[PDB]
């Protein structure tokens, strides 16, 4: 029990994000019980996670954690059931987590957010259906978009841009945005409409490719020139909640499912790894920086899983 | 007073939770059962068997806050209309699930979400939770005014939104309800909390939800404009519905975060308070009608029934209409006594159905005005009242008035009369018989003689109001038709419905009648242009009398006698509702029929399409003679 540090951790684990220096941050939300609330945890050392004793540092939040992101080394954001974002600064010594600002901007649960090239900028997605651009230098939303007609599932930022970004939600709608341009999101996707958009993730090095996950359990890899989606396989038996390419010269992808499955896939999207280790959904997944070959997951069975991946 | 609750999809603590919003002044919560993000899977291994608890415990509150303060809301991830069978199989067990937990709690009521158009198995599913025990616990349906995909920016290169001219396609969130509600069978457990946008639509759209059961309406925080000093303000257009809100009586609910961070969300609340209250005050006619809106009444029939003596005390309890008569006969009066004849010449007064005898004093008024002599018969078959005018005559009238205990039809009068007074008018005006009631006593009116009233006429117009059709539709009763209650009159106030057309006349009567053969049998084909899509519900029924010339009395709005709350409108059912369009006529057929025994109305409409012919030979409901 750090200063200020939580004597227990909440059972549902939502995020696992490794910093540069191979750091875990995790995540956990109270999603049962009598209080319904969230907290923030580093664990510098990967494997004695999730006891909450032998972590790092941690903290409690007011209310649930629906997702989180990395800011530099130092800044975790966060994405509150409040409707509010919230920035949490590591201490010097980082030892303990202080919110450095929680603004309720959003109407609704805060589903989704991504942080632009710059790390000045930062894109959220709610249920109130809007996406609004902020300022975490400035602490302000700077743009607030009503472009979505149902709740908002997926916000991911261009890995080097800073005016775009994909949105995905419950409308079938898959938008890539430049703030650039006068009318800002373009619906972008397959031939023939189908499944609603879960999951978002942008290719490391070909800058002009992602790859969207539908409720239906088929992961589906777009070029945003050719308009058309190249390549789809039906990897999960449910929903995909999860995308996450590897550090790798040539990228391998980290499929998560409410099957409460993990599957590994190549370019082709073929499959080399499967992982039943998870009882209950599986949330998110992280390629440590240290090991490239190793893969950390976490399910809201409260399992902390470390992969070695082939 | 207003009726108002918070609206949260975020509750950490539900003790600390409540306390705030009660602090912030709400009488209400609007809450998640279940954790909105915590989806549930039933089927598939291994997430099936996740160790609970599933929720928190019904032992965190008083099971009278569960009763009185908490109001139920669906998780946002359950969705079962969905394309895929596995999404729609998992949503199906949670709505139940979710369900089943709000009864268990016993909630007073729980929202449930029409964001699209098929929601077809949303309504089966909770249709079977209806048809599982029986509970008054109340579903709010949210629909807003406005479909959110007519609501989104035009910030889509590709995907602009569509400025062409849409009068159906604005109006689709009300199809929404409609084709749910109906697949619900119109269940009194399913109403709309109306949510409201920052643009609203037109008048027309707005228009739609006139006679719909609207519990609550929902008031988003970002609709509010900021006053000078920073205060949460509404725009006046905003303003006017929520004060067509107030007269509809709905409770009022905030959702979205606290934009007005400076004040308190009692911000919100006072603004709300302070327009209730800066609402126009009720005239008498809205406090006389102040428990009676859209509670429906049997006509009275004073001729086969004999009315309480409380009854004629609300007859009395309305001075315009006795005012109104006093200067009918004051009037007449000076029109059949010249100045000279004053002393010389005393009129022939009889007040047929005189009840308690406020006519008498009328007529006894009228004449100490017109300074008039006058010989006064005070006809009543009703011999309790009968009761009641001869200790007035004994006490008080004197000889002047002659109380005659009979039926006008039978009576043998001993001299023929100059005029006759009457008040045998129903809310349909000829509903009590009194055209055949004055048509039996004409024969001793001298050949000269007046008939105060001259005239009356019925007038009907097509109304909208779901409430008001299932209010008749649950008026069903053991040993009768099991459709009864849609072939008879009811009089009520009307309040949550829908005018569909200007009120056209239908029968009108005149005494005394001169035709060689009088027959008071009607057959009147009208023709309703109609300038909305709408549902037809029934026919509201109006009348207005000339009493003598100018002397008028009218429940037609149109000129509605002004303080008179001596009859609410008649309402003419139909057994199936028709759906009209805008342009569209409906044309209606009304038939009054007569035996020796009974007097009855047949109604049908023949257009846009046709109805039954409805109280056929008044099988469902007659009127005695
Ligand atoms: C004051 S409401 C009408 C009154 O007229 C009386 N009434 C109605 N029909 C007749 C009739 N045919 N003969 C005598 N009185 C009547 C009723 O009993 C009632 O008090």
């Amino acid at each position: 029990l750090p200063p200020n540090a939580p004597a227990c951790m909440e059972r549902q684990l939502e995020a696992a994000r490794y910093r540069s220096d191979g750091a875990l941050l995790l995540g956990a939300s109270s999603l049962s019980g009598r209080c319904w609330a969230g907290s923030l945890w580093l664990f510098k050392d990967p494997c004695a996670a999730p006891n909450e004793g032998f972590c790092s540092a941690g903290v409690q939040t007011e209310a649930g954690v629906a997702d989180l992101t990395w800011v530099g080394e130092r800044g975790i954001l966060v994405a509150s059931d409040s409707g509010a974002v919230e920035l949490w600064e590591l201490d010097e010594n980082e030892t303990l987590i202080v919110s450095k600002f929680c603004k309720y901007e959003h109407d609704d649960i805060v589903s989704t957010v991504s942080v632009l090239s710059s790390g000045t900028q930062a894109v959220s997605g709610s249920k109130d259906i809007c996406i609004k651009v902020w300022d975490l230098a400035q602490q302000v939303v700077l743009s607030s978009y009503r472009a979505h007609a149902a709740q908002v599932t997926c916000v991911a930022a261009s890995p080097h841009k800073d005016s775009v970004f994909l949105s995905c939600s419950e409308d079938n709608r898959i938008l890539l945005w430049d703030t650039r341009c006068p009318k800002p999101a373009s619906q972008i996707g397959c031939s023939a409409p189908g499944y609603l958009p879960t999951s978002l993730a942008w290719h490391p090095q070909q800058s002009e490719v992602f790859v969207f996950g539908d409720e239906n359990g088929t992961v589906s890899l777009v070029d945003t020139k050719s308009t058309s989606c190249v390549l789809s396989s039906a990897v999960h038996s449910q929903c995909v909640t999860g995308l996450v390419f590897s550090p790798h010269s040539v990228p391998f992808l980290a499929s998560l499912s409410e099957d409460c499955s993990l599957a590994v896939l190549d370019s082709s999207l073929s499959e080399l790894f499967r992982s039943q280790a998870h009882r209950d959904f599986v949330r998110d997944a992280t390629w440590s920086p240290l090991n490239h070959s190793l893969l950390t997951t976490v399910g809201w069975d409260h399992q902390v899983v470390h992969h070695v991946v082939p | 007073r207003v009726s108002s609750g918070r609206d949260l999809n975020c509750v950490p603590e539900i003790a600390d939770t409540l306390g705030a919003v009660a602090k912030q002044g709400f009488d209400f919560l609007c809450m998640p059962v279940f954790h909105p993000r915590f989806k549930r899977e039933f089927i598939q291994e291994p997430a099936k068997n996740r160790p609970g608890p599933q929720t928190r415990s019904d032992l965190l509150l008083s099971g009278r806050d569960w009763n009185t303060l908490i109001v139920g809301k669906l998780s946002p991830w359950i969705r079962p209309d969905s394309k895929v069978e596995k999404i729609r199989r998992n949503s199906e067990a949670a709505m139940l699930q979710e369900l089943n937990f709000g009864a268990y709690l016993g909630l007073p009521a729980f929202l449930l979400p029409l964001n699209q158009e098929d929601n077809t198995n949303l309504a089966r599913v909770l249709t079977n939770h209806i048809h599982t025990g029986h509970h008054s616990s109340m579903f709010w349906m949210r629909v807003p005014l406005v479909a959110p995909e007519d609501l989104r920016d035009d910030i889509i290169e590709n995907a602009p939104t569509t400025h062409t001219e849409e009068y159906s396609g604005e109006e689709k969130t009300w199809m929404w309800w409609h084709n749910f509600r109906t697949l619900c069978d119109y269940s009194k457990r399913i109403a709309v909390a109306l949510e409201i946008g920052a643009d609203l639509p037109s008048n027309h759209v707005i228009d739609r939800w006139l006679g719909e059961p609207i519990k609550a309406a929902i008031l988003p925080t970002s609709i509010f404009l900021t006053n000078k000093k920073g205060f949460p303000v509404l725009s006046k257009m905003h303003q006017r519905l929520i004060f067509r809100l107030l007269k509809l009586e709905v409770q009022f609910i905030i959702t979205g975060t606290n934009h007005h961070s400076e004040k308190e969300f009692c911000s919100y609340l006072q603004y709300l308070e302070y327009l209730s209250q800066n609402r126009p005050p009720p005239n008498a006619y809205e406090l006389f009608a102040k428990g009676y809106e859209d509670y429906l009444q049997s006509p009275l029939q004073p001729l086969m029934d004999n009315l309480e003596s409380q009854t004629y005390e609300v007859f009395e309890k309305d001075p315009i209409k006795y005012s109104q008569y006093q200067q009918a006969i004051y009037k007449c009066l000076l029109d059949r006594v010249p100045e000279e004849e004053k002393d010389t010449n005393v009129q022939v007064l009889m007040v047929l159905g005189a009840g308690r005898g406020p006519l008498v004093n009328a007529s006894l008024r009228a004449a100490k005005q017109a300074d008039r002599r006058i010989k006064l018969y005070a006809v009543e078959k009703n011999p309790n009242a009968v009761v009641t005018l001869e200790n007035w005559q004994f006490e008080e009238w004197g000889s002047q008035v002659t109380v005659v205990s009979s039926d006008m039809r039978e009576w043998v009068a001993p001299e023929k009369a100059d005029i006759i007074v009457s008040e045998l008018l129903g809310s349909f005006a000829d509903n009590e018989l009194s055209p055949e009631c004055l048509d039996g006593a004409q024969h001793f009116l001298k050949d000269d003689g007046v008939s105060i009233p001259g005239e009356y006429t019925s007038f009907l117009a097509p109304i909208s109001s779901s409430k008001l059709y299932n209010e008749v539709r649950a008026c069903r009763e053991k040993d009768r038709d099991p459709e009864a209650q849609f072939e008879m009159p009811y009089v009520v106030r009307l309040h949550n419905f829908h005018q569909l057309s200007a009120p056209q006349p239908c029968f009108t009567f005149s005494h005394p009648n001169r035709d060689p053969m009088i027959d008071n049998n009607r057959y009147c084909t009208l023709e309703f242009p109609v300038e909305v899509n709408t549902v037809l519900h029934g026919f509201a029924g109006y009348f207005e009398t000339v009493l003598y010339q100018d002397i008028t009395l009218s429940i037609r709005p149109e000129t509605h006698s002004p303080g008179m709350f001596s009859w609410f409108p008649i309402l003419f059912p139909i057994k199936q509702p028709i759906t009209v369009r805008e342009g569209q006529t409906i044309c209606v057929r009304f038939w009054r029929c007569s035996n020796s025994k009974k007097v009855w109305y047949e109604w049908a409409v023949t257009a846009p399409v046709c109805s039954a012919i409805h109280n056929p030979t008044g099988r469902s409901y007659t009127i005695g003679l």
